[PDB]
RNA sequence: CGCGGGGGGAACCUGGGGAACUGAAACAUCUCAGUACCCAGAGGAGAGGAAAGAGAAAUCGACUCCCUGAGUAGCGGCGAG
RNA sequence: GAAGCUGUUGGGAAGCAGCGCCAGAGAGGGUGAAAGCCCCGUAGGCGAAAGGUGGGGGGAUAGGUGAGGGUACCCGAGUACCCCGUGGUUCGUGGAGCCAUGGGGGAAUCUGGGCGGACCACCGCCUAAGGCUAAGUACUCCGGGUGACCGAUAGCGCACCAGUACCGUGAGGGAAAGGUGAAAAGAACCCCGGGAGGGGAGUGAAAUAGAGCCUGAAACCGUGGGCUUACAAGCAGUCACGGCCCCGCAAGGGGUUGUGGCGUGCCUAUUGAAGCAUGAGCCGGCGACUCACGGUCGUGGGCGAGCUUAAGCCGUUGAGGC
RNA sequence: GGCGGUAGGGGAGCGUUCCCGAUGCCGAUGAAGGCCGACCCGCGAGGGCGGCUGGAGGUAAGGGAAGUGCGAAUGCCGGCA
RNA sequence: UGAAAUUGAACUGGCCGUGAAGAUGCGGCCUACCCGUGGCAGGACGAAAAGACCCCGUGGAGCUUUACUGCAGCCUGGUGU
């Protein structure tokens, strides 16, 4: 429980290190590790292939899990902290001034 | 005046002695260097030699005590009238204890040397001598009774 | 001494304190040691060779063995043995004589009075518990944040206000104590407070 | 914790108001069969001790 | 046929049994200590509890726990305790 | 559940600079380093259908509550009571009562019966031989909070897959063992090799961070370099001089050791040790005068014929007060 | 003018851990620790400075409290000889 | 392939002195280039085992008796059944 955090799968700004200011959508979020993948961090896995099945398996540069505290959600501006206003039924996150 | 330098006024050196060292109180530590310096020594206070202490002396303290024990009975404390004379008005067993002497020992006995105040003085017993000093200056009533 | 500046909407008036003529630094060192002693929580423990988890058996015979000579792993000369005169929980507190406690409080207040830092007031215009208010309020009062201020008042709201400030230490009238007095460079208090201070000693 | 008055001592010794230790005289309860008058008489008084004086003082204290 | 017991629980609790080292600078009374430990039982506690009480006040008013009373009163090979 | 963004150094800013913002919140934790305002929080406040708890508040039932006069029916039995043997109590047989009770004898029902330290009198206190009763008290398996507590030889025996491995027939004994890196980016591919393991390539700020991998000490083993040694006599040093090698304008200084003078290891124990008296292979880590109460003297203070409070109560949550 | 020194008495100091000082200051232009010096101050235990390592801590002045200094205990654990 | 006990550190010679009275280590003198391998057991008061003998400790334990005191057991009066 409570492992949950900032945004889910959507647009986000990177206030990290080697990718500060960068922007992208989050294509995965690993709560078990409190990190998310965007489109930013990319390292070279010279590795032949991960699992013995399939001959070729790639030098893939794929995106490295980014620590969830180095990414802020964003909407009609520069990404604000998340408030939560409950509607007349449910509840959804209003940014520092707008919806969604 | 800040928390710097309230420093203990130049004498309270908590400096206990450490005899685990190489120059101060070393090796043997404190005064020892011999034997029967191990756990501890017999007494001394009273015990020792292992001969007769001085418990050769003897109890003239007859009336040492019976079985049922103490025998309750009125205890008279003397308050010297010179100290009584200090304050004024009219002194009673309560006022006396209420202010320094007595302390519920209960039995008040003005006595002794000094100079009597012309005041009234209720008590449980007066010394022959006290009786007169105050006789020639003021009034003096006896105890309640029981 | 006597020259305490009071503060009010009617302007700056001035009082006359009965505060002691001289400050004994040692007394304050005695009173502060006492305060820091009682809050000391006894809680350090270690295990004697008795409370350690091992058994009694004699490790080995002690005669024609060539080995050293021993009883049981408990023995403090073993690694993983018992500890010697290591600490056990104990009450560090003691009863510093009352005369002394007061002398201190008086001399403390005084030391500040004689320094001019003491400042009684009543004019708390910034009411509703809201830092901003007390902030602006202290601005007028001559408290900006260049010096530490022990604020003392009955009104919990004034408390709430000053409370979160990193150069202020809130405190009720009865809370007055040398340590806190001495800590802060500047004493400032409510009249109702200064009164219940004189109540204790005046 | 809390020293115990050596009952055996107080039962035979008195501490003088100044700070001295008084005790009875030995040698008068038995050996007698015909000791001088001078003997028994001087054995009736009581005396003072010196250094052992300081030994017993410590065995009382609450007293 | 019906309700109940049985067994377990760190420590704590009550009851039935109950040591020796050691101390006394030997040792037997004495001490260690009704402790250690064994046994039965109680339970979130257990025991105790409304006076055939205390004890010297023509006074107090169940029981329990803390402070004090007090290292007192006493007990004691009047030793150690 | 308040409040920040820009620049700059950097592998990475939370740093430095600019300007600014919240605060009933500047407890604390995290984020590539050092963050009130990025994240998780914190202040303040909100919450339960279901289970548990719950006189605290509220309601009901059980139960309970008077005066006088007369009669003497009743008022706990192998009990009280005395004796023998003991235990409890401060009480060790002591003048030995009280409470308890194994053996023997053995009542009374208020004009009864117990007790106030042998006994007796007087005067008081109290009603035995049926039973129950909350709270205030003790403890910590368990959960939470906090530390002038520990930091992997410490701290629980166990930070780790420990009451394990292993030892014991068994009761039972009982270990060792924590750390790459911000991230796995954990080293494709080539090269020598059977493999292990290397060299290059590549990732990284860093690879003497490369995987029981942070730092990485000492004993111990080794390669290279400088000085020195095969006519020498020894607690291994020390004093002097000279040579050689290395620093430096210099004068000086550093390393080595040829000759000369001097010189009986450390500790312990002891009248006395280099001792052919004890201990120690060497290095690293663990290792011994404390604490509580009470005493006594000295000492720095407060008050002074006075001085001081205990348990506790209120207060606070590192506040004092009564 | 005194000043060899065991047992022992007295005095003054140095350093390790922790607390107040601290919402502070030092700190990646480099924390602790490690390695090194023929330098500086201290009679000394120590303290400082400088280069090399090391990669995140450190903690004045003035005080406070201790699990506070090891060469030996046929000491204990480990490593190596 | 590869141990062990031992080991203060060693740069570890003979005689006559000497010394705590049995010297590789002090004095004097004599002899001796450096390092091994095989072999011997005179010395290193050689290793091993905190001397079993002996004494000491107001240490322990097993054993004896007309040592002391106590208990079982047995015998015995009184009494209960
Ligand atoms: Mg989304
Ligand atoms: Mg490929
Ligand atoms: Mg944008
Ligand atoms: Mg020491
Ligand atoms: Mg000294
Ligand atoms: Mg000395
Ligand atoms: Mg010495
Ligand atoms: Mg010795
Ligand atoms: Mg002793
Ligand atoms: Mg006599
Ligand atoms: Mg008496
Ligand atoms: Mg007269
Ligand atoms: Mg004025
Ligand atoms: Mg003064
Ligand atoms: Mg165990
Ligand atoms: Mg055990
Ligand atoms: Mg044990
Ligand atoms: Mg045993
Ligand atoms: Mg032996
Ligand atoms: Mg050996
Ligand atoms: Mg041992
Ligand atoms: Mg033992
Ligand atoms: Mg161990
Ligand atoms: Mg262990
Ligand atoms: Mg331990
Ligand atoms: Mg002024
Ligand atoms: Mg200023
Ligand atoms: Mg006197
Ligand atoms: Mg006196
Ligand atoms: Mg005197
Ligand atoms: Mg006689
Ligand atoms: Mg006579
Ligand atoms: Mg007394
Ligand atoms: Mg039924
Ligand atoms: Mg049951
Ligand atoms: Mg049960
Ligand atoms: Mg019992
Ligand atoms: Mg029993
Ligand atoms: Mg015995
Ligand atoms: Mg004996
Ligand atoms: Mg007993
Ligand atoms: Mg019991
Ligand atoms: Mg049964
Ligand atoms: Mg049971
Ligand atoms: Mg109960
Ligand atoms: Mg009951
Ligand atoms: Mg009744
Ligand atoms: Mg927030
Ligand atoms: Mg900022
Ligand atoms: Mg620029
Ligand atoms: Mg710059
Ligand atoms: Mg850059
Ligand atoms: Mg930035
Ligand atoms: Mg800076
Ligand atoms: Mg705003
Ligand atoms: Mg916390
Ligand atoms: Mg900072
Ligand atoms: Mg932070
Ligand atoms: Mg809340
Ligand atoms: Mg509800
Ligand atoms: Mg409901
Ligand atoms: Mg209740
Ligand atoms: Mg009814
Ligand atoms: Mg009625
Ligand atoms: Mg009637
Ligand atoms: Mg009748
Ligand atoms: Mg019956
Ligand atoms: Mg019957
Ligand atoms: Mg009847
Ligand atoms: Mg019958
Ligand atoms: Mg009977
Ligand atoms: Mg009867
Ligand atoms: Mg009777
Ligand atoms: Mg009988
Ligand atoms: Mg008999
Ligand atoms: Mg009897
Ligand atoms: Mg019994
Ligand atoms: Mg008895
Ligand atoms: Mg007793
Ligand atoms: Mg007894
Ligand atoms: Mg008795
Ligand atoms: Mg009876
Ligand atoms: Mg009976
Ligand atoms: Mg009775
Ligand atoms: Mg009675
Ligand atoms: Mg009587
Ligand atoms: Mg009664
Ligand atoms: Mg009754
Ligand atoms: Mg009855
Ligand atoms: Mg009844
Ligand atoms: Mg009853
Ligand atoms: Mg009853
Ligand atoms: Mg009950
Ligand atoms: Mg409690
Ligand atoms: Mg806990
Ligand atoms: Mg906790
Ligand atoms: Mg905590
Ligand atoms: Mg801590
Ligand atoms: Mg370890
Ligand atoms: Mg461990
Ligand atoms: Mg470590
Ligand atoms: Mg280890
Ligand atoms: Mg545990
Ligand atoms: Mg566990
Ligand atoms: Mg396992
Ligand atoms: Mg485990
Ligand atoms: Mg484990
Ligand atoms: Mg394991
Ligand atoms: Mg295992
Ligand atoms: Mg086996
Ligand atoms: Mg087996
Ligand atoms: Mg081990
Ligand atoms: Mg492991
Ligand atoms: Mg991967
Ligand atoms: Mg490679
Ligand atoms: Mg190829
Ligand atoms: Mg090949
Ligand atoms: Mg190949
Ligand atoms: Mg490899
Ligand atoms: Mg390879
Ligand atoms: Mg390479
Ligand atoms: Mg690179
Ligand atoms: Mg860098
Ligand atoms: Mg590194
Ligand atoms: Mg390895
Ligand atoms: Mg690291
Ligand atoms: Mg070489
Ligand atoms: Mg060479
Ligand atoms: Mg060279
Ligand atoms: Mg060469
Ligand atoms: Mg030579
Ligand atoms: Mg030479
Ligand atoms: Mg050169
Ligand atoms: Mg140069
Ligand atoms: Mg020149
Ligand atoms: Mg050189
Ligand atoms: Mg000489
Ligand atoms: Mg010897
Ligand atoms: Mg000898
Ligand atoms: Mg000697
Ligand atoms: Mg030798
Ligand atoms: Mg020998
Ligand atoms: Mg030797
Ligand atoms: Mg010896
Ligand atoms: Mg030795
Ligand atoms: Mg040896
Ligand atoms: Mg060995
Ligand atoms: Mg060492
Ligand atoms: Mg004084
Ligand atoms: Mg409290
Ligand atoms: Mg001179
Ligand atoms: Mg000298
Ligand atoms: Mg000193
Ligand atoms: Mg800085
Ligand atoms: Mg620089
Ligand atoms: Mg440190
Ligand atoms: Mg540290
Ligand atoms: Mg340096
Ligand atoms: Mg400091
Ligand atoms: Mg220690
Ligand atoms: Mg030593
Ligand atoms: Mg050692
Ligand atoms: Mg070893
Ligand atoms: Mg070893
Ligand atoms: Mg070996
Ligand atoms: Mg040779
Ligand atoms: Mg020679
Ligand atoms: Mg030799
Ligand atoms: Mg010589
Ligand atoms: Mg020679
Ligand atoms: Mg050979
Ligand atoms: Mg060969
Ligand atoms: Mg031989
Ligand atoms: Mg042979
Ligand atoms: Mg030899
Ligand atoms: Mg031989
Ligand atoms: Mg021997
Ligand atoms: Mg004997
Ligand atoms: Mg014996
Ligand atoms: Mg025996
Ligand atoms: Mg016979
Ligand atoms: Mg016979
Ligand atoms: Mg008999
Ligand atoms: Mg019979
Ligand atoms: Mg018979
Ligand atoms: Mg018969």
């Amino acid at each position: 429980r409570v492992k949950m955090h900032v945004k889910k799968g959507d647009t986000v700004l990177v206030a990290s290190g080697k990718y500060k200011g960068r922007v992208g959508k989050v294509k995965e979020v690993l709560p078990k590790k409190y990190a998310v993948i965007v489109e930013g961090v990319n390292i070279v896995k010279k590795a032949v292939r991960v699992s013995p099945k399939y001959p070729q398996g790639g030098f893939i540069e794929k995106e490295a899990p980014l620590h969830a505290s180095k990414v802020r959600p964003i909407c009609p501006a520069c990404g604000k902290p998340t408030r939560v206003r409950k509607k007349f039924l449910e509840n959804g996150k209003k940014i520092r001034v707008c919806a969604k | 005046d800040l928390r710097p330098n309230p420093g203990a006024n130049k004498r309270r050196k908590r400096v206990g002695r450490g005899p685990g060292s190489g120059h101060g109180k070393t090796a043997t530590r404190g005064h020892k260097g011999q034997k029967s310096r191990s756990g501890g020594l017999k007494d001394p206070r009273r015990f020792e030699g292992g001969r007769s202490t001085t418990l050769m002396r003897l109890p003239k303290r007859g009336m040492q005590g019976q079985v049922p024990g103490e025998i309750k009975r009125p205890r008279y404390q003397g308050v010297n009238l010179k100290d009584l004379a200090r304050f004024e008005g009219e002194v009673t067993p309560e006022l006396l204890v209420r202010a320094g002497l007595l302390k519920k020992g209960y039995r008040l006995k003005i006595l002794g040397e000094g100079e009597a105040k012309p005041l009234k003085v209720v008590a449980h017993a007066f010394s022959k001598s006290a009786l007169e000093k105050l006789k020639a200056a003021g009034g003096e009533p006896v105890l309640l009774e029981a | 001494m006597y020259q305490i500046p009071v503060l009010s909407p009617s302007g700056r008036r001035e009082l006359a304190a009965d505060l002691p003529a001289e400050i004994n630094p040692h007394l304050l060192w005695e009173v502060v040691r006492w305060q820091l002693a009682k809050r000391r929580r006894g809680t350090a423990s270690t295990k004697t060779r008795g409370e350690v988890a091992y058994s009694g058996r004699k490790i080995w015979p002690q005669k024609h063995t060539g080995r050293a000579r021993h009883g049981d792993i408990g023995a403090p000369i073993f690694v993983g043995g018992g500890v010697v005169f290591g600490p056990k929980p104990r009450d560090y507190s003691y009863t510093l004589p009352k005369k002394v406690r007061k002398k201190g409080l008086a001399m403390a207040v005084a030391d500040r009075a004689r320094e001019g830092k003491l400042l009684l007031v009543e004019a708390f215009a910034g009411v509703n518990g809201k830092t901003k208010e007390f902030l602006a309020w202290a601005k007028e009062a001559g408290l900006d944040g260049s010096e530490s201020v022990l604020l003392v008042t009955g009104n919990e709201l004034v408390r709430r206000a000053a409370r979160n400030l990193p150069w202020v230490v809130t405190l009720a009238p009865e809370g007055l104590n040398v340590y806190d007095i001495v800590r802060t460079e500047r004493l400032v208090m409510d009249l109702d407070a200064w009164e219940v201070f004189q109540n204790r000693i005046g | 914790p809390k020293m115990k008055t050596h009952k055996g001592a107080k039962k035979r010794v008195k501490i003088t108001a100044s700070g001295k230790v008084v005790a009875m005289k030995t040698g008068k309860r038995h050996l007698n069969w015909q000791k001088s008058g001078k003997e028994i008489r001087q054995k009736g008084r009581k005396f003072v001790l010196a250094k052992p004086e300081a030994e017993r003082i410590k065995l009382l204290l609450p007293y």
